[PDB]
Protein backbone atom coordinates (compact mmCIF):
# COMPACT_ATOMS: atom_id res chain seq x y z
CA UNK A 1 0.00 0.00 0.00
CA UNK A 2 2.88 2.36 0.85
CA UNK A 3 4.66 1.42 -2.39
CA UNK A 4 1.49 2.06 -4.42
CA UNK A 5 1.05 5.47 -2.78
CA UNK A 6 4.70 6.43 -3.41
CA UNK A 7 5.00 5.20 -7.02
CA UNK A 8 1.98 6.16 -9.13
CA UNK A 9 -1.20 6.41 -7.08
CA UNK A 10 -3.10 9.16 -5.25
CA UNK A 11 -5.88 8.62 -2.71
CA UNK A 12 -7.77 11.57 -4.26
CA UNK A 13 -8.33 9.68 -7.53
CA UNK A 14 -8.45 6.15 -6.10
CA UNK A 15 -11.02 6.23 -3.30
CA UNK A 16 -14.72 6.68 -4.06
CA UNK A 17 -17.87 6.06 -2.02
CA UNK A 18 -18.44 2.47 -3.18
CA UNK A 19 -14.78 1.52 -2.70
CA UNK A 20 -14.94 2.90 0.85
CA UNK A 21 -18.19 1.11 1.72
CA UNK A 22 -16.79 -2.08 0.18
CA UNK A 23 -13.60 -1.48 2.18
CA UNK A 24 -15.69 -1.44 5.36
CA UNK A 25 -17.67 -4.40 3.97
CA UNK A 26 -14.85 -6.98 3.69
CA UNK A 27 -13.36 -6.38 7.14
CA UNK A 28 -11.97 -9.83 8.16
CA UNK A 29 -13.95 -10.88 11.23
CA UNK A 30 -11.42 -11.16 14.06
CA UNK A 31 -11.74 -7.39 14.68
CA UNK A 32 -13.89 -5.30 17.02
CA UNK A 33 -15.28 -3.27 14.12
CA UNK A 34 -17.21 -6.16 12.56
CA UNK A 35 -19.21 -6.83 15.79
CA UNK A 36 -19.71 -3.06 16.22
CA UNK A 37 -20.90 -2.54 12.62
CA UNK A 38 -23.12 -5.64 12.70
CA UNK A 39 -24.60 -4.52 16.04
CA UNK A 40 -25.37 -1.11 14.56
CA UNK A 41 -26.82 -2.63 11.37
CA UNK A 42 -28.94 -4.82 13.63
CA UNK A 43 -30.21 -1.62 15.27
CA UNK A 44 -31.20 -0.20 11.86
CA UNK A 45 -32.34 -3.37 9.96
CA UNK A 46 -30.20 -2.66 6.88
CA UNK A 47 -28.38 -5.59 5.28
CA UNK A 48 -25.78 -3.46 3.46
CA UNK A 49 -23.10 -1.20 4.90
CA UNK A 50 -22.94 2.52 4.17
CA UNK A 51 -21.04 5.37 5.75
CA UNK A 52 -23.89 6.38 8.09
CA UNK A 53 -23.50 3.14 10.08
CA UNK A 54 -19.71 3.63 10.12
CA UNK A 55 -20.32 7.22 11.22
CA UNK A 56 -22.62 6.20 14.07
CA UNK A 57 -20.08 3.60 15.24
CA UNK A 58 -17.39 6.32 15.16
CA UNK A 59 -19.69 8.73 17.04
CA UNK A 60 -20.45 6.22 19.80
CA UNK A 61 -16.77 5.15 19.73
CA UNK A 62 -15.41 8.68 20.18
CA UNK A 63 -18.04 9.94 22.63
CA UNK A 64 -18.37 13.44 24.11
CA UNK A 65 -20.89 14.54 21.42
CA UNK A 66 -18.53 13.79 18.54
CA UNK A 67 -20.20 14.29 15.16
CA UNK A 68 -18.70 12.22 12.36
CA UNK A 69 -18.49 13.88 8.95
CA UNK A 70 -20.07 10.97 7.05
CA UNK A 71 -23.45 11.94 8.50
CA UNK A 72 -23.23 15.63 7.57
CA UNK A 73 -21.35 15.79 4.25
CA UNK A 74 -23.13 14.92 1.01
CA UNK A 75 -20.09 13.06 -0.36
CA UNK A 76 -20.76 10.09 1.97
CA UNK A 77 -24.48 9.44 1.43
CA UNK B 1 2.93 7.98 41.94
CA UNK B 2 4.88 6.67 38.94
CA UNK B 3 2.82 9.07 36.74
CA UNK B 4 1.87 11.73 39.33
CA UNK B 5 3.47 14.59 37.37
CA UNK B 6 1.60 13.66 34.18
CA UNK B 7 -1.75 13.18 35.91
CA UNK B 8 -1.36 16.62 37.52
CA UNK B 9 -0.62 18.02 34.05
CA UNK B 10 -3.77 16.27 32.76
CA UNK B 11 -6.12 17.50 35.52
CA UNK B 12 -4.67 21.01 35.14
CA UNK B 13 -6.64 21.13 31.86
CA UNK B 14 -9.84 20.37 33.77
CA UNK B 15 -9.00 23.13 36.25
CA UNK B 16 -8.38 25.62 33.41
CA UNK B 17 -11.67 24.63 31.77
CA UNK B 18 -13.46 24.87 35.13
CA UNK B 19 -12.29 28.47 35.61
CA UNK B 20 -12.20 29.70 32.00
CA UNK B 21 -15.99 29.98 31.73
CA UNK B 22 -16.64 31.64 35.12
CA UNK B 23 -18.10 35.18 35.23
CA UNK B 24 -15.54 37.99 34.86
CA UNK B 25 -16.68 39.63 38.07
CA UNK B 26 -16.10 40.29 41.76
CA UNK B 27 -15.81 37.20 44.04
CA UNK B 28 -18.60 38.24 46.45
CA UNK B 29 -20.57 39.55 43.45
CA UNK B 30 -20.55 36.58 41.04
CA UNK B 31 -24.36 36.33 41.29
CA UNK B 32 -24.47 39.95 40.10
CA UNK B 33 -22.18 38.57 37.41
CA UNK B 34 -24.81 36.00 36.48
CA UNK B 35 -27.28 38.90 36.31
CA UNK B 36 -24.94 40.71 33.90
CA UNK B 37 -24.57 37.53 31.84
CA UNK B 38 -28.37 37.32 31.83
CA UNK B 39 -28.68 41.02 30.95
CA UNK B 40 -10.70 26.97 20.50
CA UNK B 41 -10.03 29.57 17.79
CA UNK B 42 -10.99 29.77 14.12
CA UNK B 43 -8.50 30.77 11.44
CA UNK B 44 -8.43 32.07 7.88
CA UNK B 45 -8.60 29.37 5.14
CA UNK B 46 -5.21 30.19 3.61
CA UNK B 47 -3.94 30.48 7.19
CA UNK B 48 -5.48 27.06 7.92
CA UNK B 49 -3.73 25.56 4.88
CA UNK B 50 -0.48 27.15 6.06
CA UNK B 51 -1.10 25.62 9.52
CA UNK B 52 -1.65 22.26 7.81
CA UNK B 53 1.52 22.55 5.71
CA UNK B 54 3.68 23.45 8.73
CA UNK B 55 2.11 20.66 10.82
CA UNK B 56 2.58 18.12 8.02
CA UNK B 57 6.23 19.05 7.49
CA UNK B 58 6.95 18.84 11.23
CA UNK B 59 5.31 15.42 10.97
CA UNK B 60 7.67 14.67 8.06
CA UNK C 1 10.99 48.24 -19.55
CA UNK C 2 12.10 47.55 -15.99
CA UNK C 3 10.17 47.50 -12.75
CA UNK C 4 8.49 45.23 -10.22
CA UNK C 5 5.63 42.75 -10.65
CA UNK C 6 2.93 42.54 -7.99
CA UNK C 7 1.30 39.20 -8.75
CA UNK C 8 -2.45 39.39 -8.14
CA UNK C 9 -2.83 37.31 -4.99
CA UNK C 10 -0.74 34.36 -6.19
CA UNK C 11 0.87 33.71 -2.79
CA UNK C 12 3.25 36.09 -1.02
CA UNK C 13 3.23 39.75 -0.05
CA UNK C 14 6.67 40.52 -1.48
CA UNK C 15 6.94 41.82 -5.05
CA UNK C 16 9.50 40.73 -7.64
CA UNK C 17 11.54 43.11 -9.85
CA UNK C 18 12.07 42.54 -13.56
CA UNK C 19 14.67 43.82 -16.01
CA UNK C 20 14.63 43.90 -19.81
CA UNK C 21 18.05 43.04 -21.23
CA UNK C 22 19.89 42.50 -24.51
CA UNK C 23 22.81 40.13 -25.06
CA UNK C 24 25.04 43.03 -26.18
CA UNK C 25 25.40 44.19 -22.56
CA UNK C 26 28.12 42.57 -20.47
CA UNK C 27 27.40 40.52 -17.37
CA UNK C 28 29.46 42.73 -15.03
CA UNK C 29 26.87 45.50 -15.28
CA UNK C 30 24.21 42.90 -14.43
CA UNK C 31 26.16 41.76 -11.35
CA UNK C 32 26.84 45.29 -10.09
CA UNK C 33 23.15 46.06 -10.71
CA UNK C 34 21.94 43.04 -8.74
CA UNK C 35 24.43 43.50 -5.87
CA UNK C 36 24.11 47.30 -5.47
CA UNK C 37 20.94 48.63 -7.12
CA UNK C 38 18.73 45.74 -5.96
CA UNK C 39 20.52 45.12 -2.60
CA UNK C 40 21.35 41.41 -2.63
CA UNK C 41 24.01 39.84 -0.43
CA UNK C 42 26.93 38.01 -2.04
CA UNK C 43 25.84 34.43 -1.28
CA UNK C 44 27.73 31.31 -0.23
CA UNK C 45 26.35 29.40 -3.24
CA UNK C 46 24.46 29.81 -6.50
CA UNK C 47 22.32 26.81 -7.46
CA UNK C 48 21.10 26.74 -11.08
CA UNK C 49 18.13 24.39 -11.49
CA UNK C 50 17.46 23.20 -15.05
CA UNK C 51 14.91 20.89 -16.64
CA UNK C 52 11.79 20.69 -18.76
CA UNK C 53 9.07 23.32 -19.05
CA UNK C 54 6.25 21.97 -21.26
CA UNK C 55 7.23 18.32 -21.72
CA UNK C 56 7.97 17.40 -18.10
CA UNK C 57 7.14 13.96 -16.65
CA UNK C 58 8.08 13.49 -13.01
CA UNK C 59 7.85 10.78 -10.30
CA UNK C 60 6.21 11.63 -6.93
CA UNK C 61 8.95 10.07 -4.77
CA UNK C 62 11.61 11.74 -6.92
CA UNK C 63 9.86 15.12 -6.90
CA UNK C 64 9.44 15.00 -3.11
CA UNK C 65 13.05 13.99 -2.44
CA UNK C 66 14.32 16.59 -4.93
CA UNK C 67 12.26 19.45 -3.50
CA UNK C 68 13.10 18.45 0.09
CA UNK C 69 16.85 18.30 -0.58
CA UNK C 70 16.86 21.47 -2.69
CA UNK C 71 14.85 23.43 -0.10
CA UNK C 72 17.10 22.11 2.68
CA UNK C 73 20.27 23.13 0.82
CA UNK C 74 18.96 26.55 -0.27
CA UNK C 75 17.59 27.42 3.19
CA UNK C 76 20.53 26.18 5.27
CA UNK C 77 22.95 27.89 2.87
CA UNK C 78 21.03 30.96 1.73
CA UNK C 79 21.75 30.42 -1.95
CA UNK C 80 20.55 32.02 -5.17
CA UNK C 81 18.27 29.71 -7.17
CA UNK C 82 18.65 30.56 -10.86
CA UNK C 83 15.94 28.96 -13.02
CA UNK C 84 13.81 29.91 -16.00
CA UNK C 85 10.90 32.32 -15.86
CA UNK C 86 8.29 29.71 -16.75
CA UNK C 87 5.09 28.92 -14.83
CA UNK C 88 5.25 25.22 -15.83
CA UNK C 89 7.78 22.40 -15.58
CA UNK C 90 10.62 22.11 -13.09
CA UNK C 91 10.38 25.88 -12.57
CA UNK C 92 6.79 25.45 -11.36
CA UNK C 93 7.75 22.65 -8.96
CA UNK C 94 10.74 24.61 -7.61
CA UNK C 95 8.41 27.59 -7.19
CA UNK C 96 5.76 25.55 -5.37
CA UNK C 97 8.50 24.03 -3.20
CA UNK C 98 9.70 27.54 -2.32
CA UNK C 99 6.06 28.59 -1.74
CA UNK C 100 5.37 25.82 0.77
CA UNK C 101 8.81 26.36 2.37
CA UNK C 102 9.03 30.15 2.62
CA UNK C 103 5.65 30.60 4.31
CA UNK C 104 5.45 30.21 8.10
CA UNK C 105 9.05 30.08 9.24
CA UNK C 106 11.32 32.63 10.85
CA UNK C 107 11.12 36.11 9.38
CA UNK C 108 14.66 35.93 7.97
CA UNK C 109 13.79 33.02 5.64
CA UNK C 110 13.73 34.29 2.04
CA UNK C 111 15.52 32.60 -0.86
CA UNK C 112 16.54 34.91 -3.72
CA UNK C 113 14.99 33.07 -6.67
CA UNK C 114 16.32 34.57 -9.90
CA UNK C 115 14.71 33.63 -13.21
CA UNK C 116 16.62 34.18 -16.46
CA UNK C 117 14.21 33.86 -19.38
CA UNK C 118 13.29 35.48 -22.69
CA UNK C 119 11.08 38.46 -23.42
CA UNK C 120 9.79 36.59 -26.48
CA UNK C 121 7.74 34.11 -24.42
CA UNK C 122 6.21 36.37 -21.78
CA UNK C 123 2.81 38.04 -22.01
CA UNK C 124 5.22 31.40 -25.14
CA UNK C 125 4.82 31.02 -21.38
CA UNK C 126 3.83 33.35 -18.55
CA UNK C 127 5.99 34.11 -15.53
CA UNK C 128 6.03 31.92 -12.45
CA UNK C 129 4.78 34.07 -9.53
CA UNK C 130 7.21 32.47 -7.03
CA UNK C 131 10.48 33.81 -8.46
CA UNK C 132 12.11 36.81 -6.80
CA UNK C 133 14.01 38.44 -9.69
CA UNK C 134 13.50 38.43 -13.47
CA UNK C 135 16.07 38.79 -16.27
CA UNK C 136 14.08 38.91 -19.53
CA UNK C 137 16.47 39.01 -22.49
CA UNK C 138 15.90 39.06 -26.26
CA UNK C 139 17.28 40.26 -29.59
CA UNK C 140 14.74 39.17 -32.24
CA UNK C 141 11.17 37.99 -32.68
CA UNK C 142 9.22 35.62 -30.44
CA UNK C 143 10.40 32.01 -30.27
CA UNK C 144 14.11 32.63 -29.68
CA UNK C 145 15.51 30.52 -26.84
CA UNK C 146 19.33 30.63 -26.99
CA UNK C 147 19.78 34.15 -25.61
CA UNK C 148 18.46 32.82 -22.28
CA UNK C 149 21.19 30.16 -22.49
CA UNK C 150 23.93 32.70 -23.24
CA UNK C 151 22.89 35.05 -20.44
CA UNK C 152 22.60 32.14 -17.99
CA UNK C 153 26.15 31.20 -18.98
CA UNK C 154 27.81 34.63 -18.81
CA UNK C 155 25.98 36.07 -15.77
CA UNK C 156 26.91 33.03 -13.68
CA UNK C 157 30.47 33.30 -15.03
CA UNK C 158 30.56 36.85 -13.67
CA UNK C 159 29.13 35.50 -10.40
CA UNK C 160 32.14 33.16 -10.31
CA UNK C 161 34.39 36.17 -10.94
CA UNK C 162 33.05 38.14 -7.96
CA UNK C 163 37.06 31.80 -7.55
CA UNK C 164 34.92 33.87 -5.20
CA UNK C 165 31.43 32.36 -5.33
CA UNK C 166 30.85 28.64 -6.07
CA UNK C 167 28.13 28.11 -8.69
CA UNK C 168 26.59 24.65 -9.18
CA UNK C 169 24.23 23.23 -11.81
CA UNK C 170 21.38 20.78 -11.20
CA UNK C 171 19.90 18.98 -14.22
CA UNK C 172 16.88 16.68 -14.14
CA UNK C 173 14.16 15.86 -16.70
CA UNK C 174 14.97 18.30 -19.49
CA UNK C 175 15.12 18.73 -23.25
CA UNK C 176 17.45 20.16 -25.91
CA UNK C 177 17.74 23.61 -24.31
CA UNK C 178 18.44 21.89 -20.97
CA UNK C 179 21.53 20.08 -22.28
CA UNK C 180 22.40 23.26 -24.22
CA UNK C 181 22.49 25.15 -20.89
CA UNK C 182 24.51 22.20 -19.52
CA UNK C 183 27.12 22.63 -22.27
CA UNK C 184 27.23 26.43 -22.02
CA UNK C 185 27.66 26.23 -18.23
CA UNK C 186 30.42 23.61 -18.48
CA UNK C 187 32.01 26.18 -20.82
CA UNK C 188 31.76 28.77 -18.02
CA UNK C 189 33.47 26.44 -15.48
CA UNK C 190 30.23 25.78 -13.57
CA UNK C 191 30.15 22.17 -12.27
CA UNK C 192 26.97 20.20 -12.85
CA UNK C 193 24.99 17.56 -10.94
CA UNK C 194 22.78 15.32 -13.09
CA UNK C 195 19.94 13.41 -11.42
CA UNK C 196 20.19 10.02 -13.13
CA UNK C 197 17.09 7.88 -13.24
CA UNK C 198 14.86 10.96 -13.44
CA UNK C 199 13.66 11.59 -16.99
CA UNK C 200 14.41 11.77 -20.69
CA UNK C 201 17.67 13.76 -20.96
CA UNK C 202 19.31 13.46 -17.53
CA UNK C 203 19.20 9.67 -17.95
CA UNK C 204 21.06 10.13 -21.25
CA UNK C 205 23.78 12.18 -19.52
CA UNK C 206 24.00 9.57 -16.77
CA UNK C 207 24.14 6.65 -19.23
CA UNK C 208 26.86 8.49 -21.15
CA UNK C 209 28.75 9.18 -17.91
CA UNK C 210 29.02 5.97 -15.88
CA UNK C 211 28.35 3.33 -18.56
CA UNK C 212 30.67 4.72 -21.25
CA UNK C 213 33.75 5.88 -19.33
CA UNK C 214 36.99 5.83 -21.34
CA UNK C 215 40.43 7.48 -21.17
CA UNK C 216 42.29 6.88 -24.45
CA UNK C 217 43.88 10.25 -25.31
CA UNK C 218 46.68 12.66 -24.43
CA UNK C 219 45.99 16.31 -23.74
CA UNK C 220 44.82 16.22 -20.08
CA UNK C 221 43.07 12.83 -20.63
CA UNK C 222 39.51 13.78 -21.53
CA UNK C 223 36.47 11.49 -21.38
CA UNK C 224 34.52 10.58 -24.52
CA UNK C 225 31.89 8.03 -25.52
CA UNK C 226 32.71 4.36 -25.92
CA UNK C 227 32.92 3.04 -29.50
CA UNK C 228 31.08 -0.07 -28.27
CA UNK C 229 27.96 1.71 -26.97
CA UNK C 230 27.89 4.71 -29.32
CA UNK C 231 25.02 3.19 -31.32
CA UNK C 232 22.89 2.77 -28.18
CA UNK C 233 23.41 6.36 -27.03
CA UNK C 234 22.80 7.49 -30.63
CA UNK C 235 19.44 5.68 -30.67
CA UNK C 236 18.67 7.01 -27.18
CA UNK C 237 19.46 10.61 -28.12
CA UNK C 238 17.40 10.31 -31.32
CA UNK C 239 14.41 8.51 -29.75
CA UNK C 240 13.93 9.68 -26.16
CA UNK C 241 14.20 13.45 -26.74
CA UNK C 242 14.50 15.33 -30.02
CA UNK C 243 13.40 14.08 -33.44
CA UNK C 244 15.31 16.10 -36.05
CA UNK C 245 18.74 17.69 -35.78
CA UNK C 246 20.05 15.32 -33.10
CA UNK C 247 23.61 15.34 -34.50
CA UNK C 248 24.55 18.72 -33.01
CA UNK C 249 23.18 17.78 -29.59
CA UNK C 250 24.89 14.37 -29.80
CA UNK C 251 28.28 15.97 -30.50
CA UNK C 252 27.43 18.56 -27.83
CA UNK C 253 26.57 15.91 -25.22
CA UNK C 254 29.84 14.17 -26.11
CA UNK C 255 31.68 17.48 -25.61
CA UNK C 256 29.97 18.05 -22.22
CA UNK C 257 31.94 15.07 -20.83
CA UNK C 258 35.29 16.65 -21.84
CA UNK C 259 36.33 17.26 -18.21
CA UNK C 260 35.89 14.61 -15.52
CA UNK C 261 35.96 17.14 -12.66
CA UNK C 262 33.12 19.25 -14.10
CA UNK C 263 30.31 16.71 -14.55
CA UNK C 264 28.84 14.73 -11.65
CA UNK C 265 26.02 12.21 -11.93
CA UNK C 266 24.05 11.35 -8.79
CA UNK C 267 21.25 8.85 -9.37
CA UNK C 268 18.08 8.23 -7.37
CA UNK C 269 17.96 4.44 -7.00
CA UNK C 270 21.71 4.24 -6.36
CA UNK C 271 21.60 6.38 -3.21
CA UNK C 272 18.22 7.46 -1.82
CA UNK C 273 19.30 8.33 1.75
CA UNK C 274 22.12 10.56 0.43
CA UNK C 275 20.88 14.15 0.16
CA UNK C 276 21.43 16.32 -2.90
CA UNK C 277 23.46 18.89 -0.93
CA UNK C 278 26.23 16.33 -0.45
CA UNK C 279 26.17 15.81 -4.24
CA UNK C 280 26.48 19.58 -4.75
CA UNK C 281 29.34 19.73 -2.23
CA UNK C 282 31.12 16.77 -3.86
CA UNK C 283 30.79 18.50 -7.25
CA UNK C 284 32.25 21.74 -5.86
CA UNK C 285 35.10 19.89 -4.12
CA UNK C 286 35.64 17.84 -7.29
CA UNK C 287 35.88 20.88 -9.58
CA UNK C 288 38.77 22.25 -7.42
CA UNK C 289 38.03 25.92 -8.11
CA UNK C 290 36.44 27.26 -4.91
CA UNK C 291 38.25 28.75 -1.94
CA UNK C 292 38.87 26.43 1.04
CA UNK C 293 36.80 28.75 3.25
CA UNK C 294 33.88 28.56 0.80
CA UNK C 295 34.06 24.76 0.76
CA UNK C 296 34.37 24.94 4.55
CA UNK C 297 31.28 27.04 5.25
CA UNK C 298 29.26 25.11 2.65
CA UNK C 299 30.23 22.00 4.64
CA UNK C 300 29.22 23.87 7.82
CA UNK C 301 25.77 24.83 6.51
CA UNK C 302 25.06 21.23 5.44
CA UNK C 303 26.59 19.46 8.50
CA UNK C 304 29.00 17.49 6.27
CA UNK C 305 31.70 16.47 8.72
CA UNK C 306 33.13 13.40 6.93
CA UNK C 307 33.71 15.14 3.60
CA UNK C 308 35.25 18.05 5.51
CA UNK C 309 37.63 15.66 7.29
CA UNK C 310 38.39 13.93 3.98
CA UNK C 311 38.86 16.66 1.37
CA UNK C 312 38.84 20.05 3.14
CA UNK C 313 41.26 19.41 6.05
CA UNK C 314 43.95 17.60 4.04
CA UNK C 315 47.66 17.69 4.83
CA UNK C 316 48.87 19.90 1.97
CA UNK C 317 46.42 22.71 2.83
CA UNK C 318 47.29 24.47 6.10
CA UNK C 319 44.72 26.27 8.25
CA UNK C 320 45.22 29.15 10.68
CA UNK C 321 43.24 31.23 13.19
CA UNK C 322 41.96 33.92 10.81
CA UNK C 323 40.77 31.55 8.08
CA UNK C 324 38.98 29.35 10.63
CA UNK C 325 37.62 32.31 12.65
CA UNK C 326 34.30 33.01 10.89
CA UNK C 327 33.80 29.27 10.42
CA UNK C 328 34.32 28.80 14.18
CA UNK C 329 31.78 31.54 14.89
CA UNK C 330 29.30 29.82 12.56
CA UNK C 331 29.96 26.41 14.16
CA UNK C 332 29.51 27.82 17.67
CA UNK C 333 26.36 29.83 16.94
CA UNK C 334 24.65 26.98 15.04
CA UNK C 335 25.70 24.20 17.49
CA UNK C 336 28.14 22.36 15.23
CA UNK C 337 30.22 20.60 17.87
CA UNK C 338 32.02 18.16 15.56
CA UNK C 339 33.07 21.09 13.37
N1 LIG D 1 12.19 28.07 -21.52
C1 LIG D 1 10.96 27.57 -21.96
N2 LIG D 1 9.74 28.01 -21.36
C2 LIG D 1 8.49 27.47 -21.85
N3 LIG D 1 8.50 26.49 -22.96
C3 LIG D 1 9.65 26.08 -23.53
C4 LIG D 1 10.88 26.55 -23.10
N4 LIG D 1 11.81 25.97 -23.83
C5 LIG D 1 11.20 25.14 -24.72
N5 LIG D 1 9.86 25.22 -24.52
C6 LIG D 1 8.82 24.51 -25.22
O1 LIG D 1 8.65 23.29 -24.74
C7 LIG D 1 8.97 22.26 -25.79
C8 LIG D 1 9.86 21.31 -25.25
O2 LIG D 1 9.95 21.58 -23.84
P1 LIG D 1 11.36 21.08 -23.02
O3 LIG D 1 12.20 20.24 -23.96
O4 LIG D 1 10.96 20.26 -21.83
O5 LIG D 1 12.23 22.42 -22.53
P2 LIG D 1 13.93 22.41 -22.37
O6 LIG D 1 14.33 21.36 -21.34
O7 LIG D 1 14.56 22.08 -23.70
O8 LIG D 1 14.44 23.91 -21.86
C9 LIG D 1 13.72 24.60 -20.82
C10 LIG D 1 14.45 25.73 -20.37
O9 LIG D 1 14.14 25.99 -18.88
C11 LIG D 1 15.23 25.63 -18.23
O10 LIG D 1 15.12 24.32 -17.82
C12 LIG D 1 16.45 25.80 -19.26
O11 LIG D 1 16.93 27.19 -19.27
C13 LIG D 1 15.98 25.50 -20.45
O12 LIG D 1 16.58 26.44 -21.44
C14 LIG D 1 9.65 23.01 -27.00
O13 LIG D 1 9.24 22.40 -28.30
C15 LIG D 1 9.06 24.39 -26.83
O14 LIG D 1 7.77 24.42 -27.56
P3 LIG D 1 6.70 25.68 -27.36
O15 LIG D 1 7.45 26.95 -27.04
O16 LIG D 1 5.72 25.36 -26.24
O17 LIG D 1 5.92 25.87 -28.65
Amino acid sequence: AELFLQNGLSMREFLSLDILCKLYAEVPGNTTIKPLLQKEMGKRQVKTIDMDVVGEVIEELMGDMFESYYRKDGHYF
Amino acid sequence: QEDSDKVWKFQRYDLVQEYHSRPVFAPPLVLLGHILIFIKIGLSPAEMEQMDNWEFQAAE
Amino acid sequence: AYGEIDFEGYGGQKRAPYLRMSHDTDANLVITLMLKRWNLEIPNLVISVTGGAKSFVLKPRLREMFRRGLIKAAKTTGAWIITGGTNTGVMKHVGEAVKEQQLMFGSDTQVNVIGIATWGIVDGAMLDPNHSHFFLVDDGTEGKYGVEIGMRSRIEEAIMKVIGVPVVLLVLEGGPNTVATMYELIKKKVPAVVIDGSGRAASVVGFAYNHTIKRNVDGQTINVIDPQYEDEVRAKVVEVFGAKGADKTYSMIKDVLEDEKMISVYSLDGEISQDIDLAILKALLKANRSSPVAQLNLALAWNRIDLAKSDIFTEEQQWTTETLSAAMLTALLDDKAEF
